Order: structure tokens, then C-alpha cells, then sequence
């Protein structure tokens, strides 16, 4: 960002910019299953050859596993700045900022708040190669003649999970998400306001607009009372009703 | 096959600019709390009748 | 991999029919609040239970 | 289900799949009622007959 405006006194202080870079390399993946000729050719029941479609759906489901495992491990993997994606010591010019809250008493499951409105989303994924498959169902195969048979069915995929700004995301607050009060409202509005109160390199607000709340299946009820209930226990409004849309996923924890 | 890891291992990359302008800045708001009065000299003196 | 399970039916005997309908079937809990468990599971009342 | 994807390090790791089986046998039931010939064959009001 361009340096902030300054009051003209004496000469000028010629400043410098700050270019940033992120590097990430593709990885190779494969799942392979081997069977025998006698097994399949003696399978008169026909409940042994859905291998093709099972393998196809495994390949289709791989990206979900990759992305959500990365989301789980965000507290361990590093973002561009140099710290963990979810860390308490994200650096600003002289300042230190934290995007992960704990309790050291009750930390079981972590909800996640993701402002996906921006052009670049969170925990992005890169697709270098689509899926490709192969079989061993002809006599001339080396595997077909290596033993009785090795009728392998495998997958080939080049992928790796990616991430983005580790300040636009706040995805670790394992304190609590639901109670009569102070867990239903405090720890959620806390994340919302902390994300809306971020400061950029230079001294300008980030303009964060949290819109997605991601929780495991176990915290969905807490998330739904936090957002999705119009009235309140005492008959009043829920000030956070319809504040952010919640999504329930079973690929985390 | 064999090659120095400072030429191929360095140039086997594709630069992309997705990260550019990913985030934004707080929108302008001073209009809702202030009027714009242009000035043509060092200072402006204001005077109104009681 | 996760299993997709979507509960849609709650089976209770006659004696628990009132409790089941109160849990799911009432829109206002105590002070006009909203029942989070309204119209998510359909209750089945059968006398062939306990 | 098919095994999950694995990072490529050296050689393909040939995996195994599994199948499951369940079985149950039928059972025979009955309900029996005994009535007296003279009791029902003399029934003139039709009390018996919905049997």
C-alpha cells in the first residue's frame, strides 16, 4: 500500500513499498487396489465389481478431504507472512495480532468464520491435473502375468491445498458457542468484531465482512442458536440473527 | 534429466496475480457527517447573524 | 469418509406423545422464544410401544 | 469403499478392499382357537360368525 498522508514539514521522507510473495508446489497422489483374476471371474453374485464406481467417487471426494484437512491443520501450517495460518502472533509493522483464541480449560471443537465475499476465498485448492484411471484386464499386461493376476485399479492426481490471507480468517475459538449468554453471543460477536477491527500494513482498516460460519456436526446446534433463531430466551430479539450463514461439514474433527 | 537446481527447479513455476487486490479498505463515510466547503485562500472566516 | 445421515422420524409410544410433540411441534418455548427444533423431525405415535 | 488417496513416494502401495455379509432365517408362527360344535351350530342369534 502507498504510504499514508503526512503533514508537510521541512523536506519529505521518501518511503518504500513492500512486495509480498507466496510459493507452493504441487504434490502427487494415488490410490491403488489389487485383486485376482480367479476372484472376479468366479464372482457369480456380482457384488465384487463396483470397484470402478467406488474408485471414481473416491477420486471425486479427494478434494474435500484435502481442503478440510488443511482447514483442520491451519493452526500448524504457515501462511505467507511466516506464522501459522491461525496464530496469536501475526505481525504488523510494529504490532502483533492474533487470530486464534483458546481457554486452556475447555477447548474441544473449533468453529470457523470465513469472509468469502472477497475475490480470493480461504484455503484455496489448485488443480494441475484432472482424474485419470487405468486397468489390467487384458492377457498381455505385465501384472496380468506377474502372478495369478494383479488386476490393479489406481488413480493419478496432481493436487495440493493452498491458503490465503491469514488475517481475513478467524477459525479457532474453542471456548464455547452456546449458553444462556456469554457463549451464545460473546465469543461469536467477539470473533466478528475482532475481524472487523483488523488493521492493515500502513494503518488502514481491512474492511472484513464475515459471512460464513463453518462448524463440525457437533457444534451445529450452538451455531444455529447463535444464528438462525429470531426470538430470544427472554422473548427479545437475537441481535446476531441472520448475521452470517452457517454451514455444517463432517470433514473436520 | 540431470540439471542444476538453480535453473529448472527455479523456472518451473507459473506466476499468477490472484492474490492481487484480494482484500479492500473501509468505504468512504465522511460524507454522512460532513459537508464539503471549497476554499480559495489560506483560511476561511465564517459569520452569521443572530 | 463422513456418512450422510438425515434423521427425519421420531418414534415414541402414546405416553411420550405429549413430550415428543412439545419437543417438536411447539413454536414458542417459554416467553415467546423460537423453538430451534420445530419442523425438523416428524413424530410417529403408535400404541405398539411399551 | 475404495481406499483414500496417498502421496506418491517411490512405489504404488497395493491396497485391499472388503465386503460385508448379513443373514437371517425365517420363522413360523401360529394362532389357534378351539370351539364346540354344539355351541356354535346351535347359535341362532348370530353372536358367533365374526370368528
Amino acid at each position: 500500500q502507498f504510504p499514508k498522508l503526512r503533514e508537510w514539514i521541512g523536506q519529505r521522507v521518501i518511503k518504500d513499498m513492500a512486495a509480498q510473495g507466496y510459493q507452493i508446489t504441487n504434490k502427487l497422489f494415488e490410490s491403488t487396489v489389487g485383486v485376482k483374476r480367479t476372484d472376479i471371474e468366479d464372482d457369480n453374485l456380482g457384488v465384487y465389481g463396483p470397484l470402478m464406481q467406488e474408485m471414481g467417487r473416491a477420486a471425486g471426494a479427494h478434494p474435500d478431504e484435502l481442503v478440510f484437512a488443511l482447514l483442520k491443520a491451519g493452526n500448524a501450517n504457515l501462511c505467507y507472512d511466516g506464522q501459522n495460518f491461525f496464530d496469536t502472533d501475526h505481525p504488523v509493522y510494529p504490532n502483533v495480532d492474533g487470530t486464534g483464541t483458546a481457554t486452556t480449560v475447555s477447548n474441544l471443537f473449533a468453529p470457523a468464520a470465513d469472509p468469502g465475499a472477497a475475490w480470493y476465498l480461504l484455503d484455496t485448492s489448485r488443480s494441475l491435473k484432472p482424474l485419470i484411471y487405468q486397468e489390467r484386464m487384458k492377457p498381455s499386461f505385465t501384472s496380468m502375468t506377474k502372478e495369478d493376476d494383479e488386476q490393479v485399479f489406481m488413480a493419478d492426481e496432481y493436487r495440493y491445498g493452498v491458503r490465503s490471507r491469514c488475517n481475513v480468517g478467524f477459525g479457532f475459538w474453542q471456548l464455547a458457542a452456546m449458553s444462556t449468554e456469554e457463549l451464545n453471543q460473546v465469543n461469536f460477536e467477539k470473533v466478528y468484531d475482532a475481524m472487523r477491527n483488523q488493521k492493515a500494513d500502513g494503518g488502514r482498516p481491512l474492511d472484513i465482512r464475515p459471512n460464513l460460519l463453518v462448524v463440525p456436526t457437533t457444534l451445529r446446534s450452538k451455531a444455529k442458536e447463535v444464528v438462525g433463531v429470531q426470538r430470544l430466551a427472554n422473548g427479545a430479539d437475537n441481535p446476531n440473527f441472520e448475521l452470517v450463514q452457517v454451514l455444517d461439514t463432517a470433514w473436520l474433527n | 534429466a540431470i540439471i542444476t537446481p538453480a535453473l529448472i527447479s527455479a523456472l518451473k513455476t507459473s506466476f499468477q496475480k490472484h492474490f492481487q487486490d484480494a482484500l479492500a479498505t473501509a468505504p468512504s463515510t465522511y460524507l454522512q457527517v460532513a459537508t464539503v466547503i471549497p476554499s480559495t485562500t489560506a483560511s476561511n472566516t465564517y459569520g452569521w447573524l443572530g
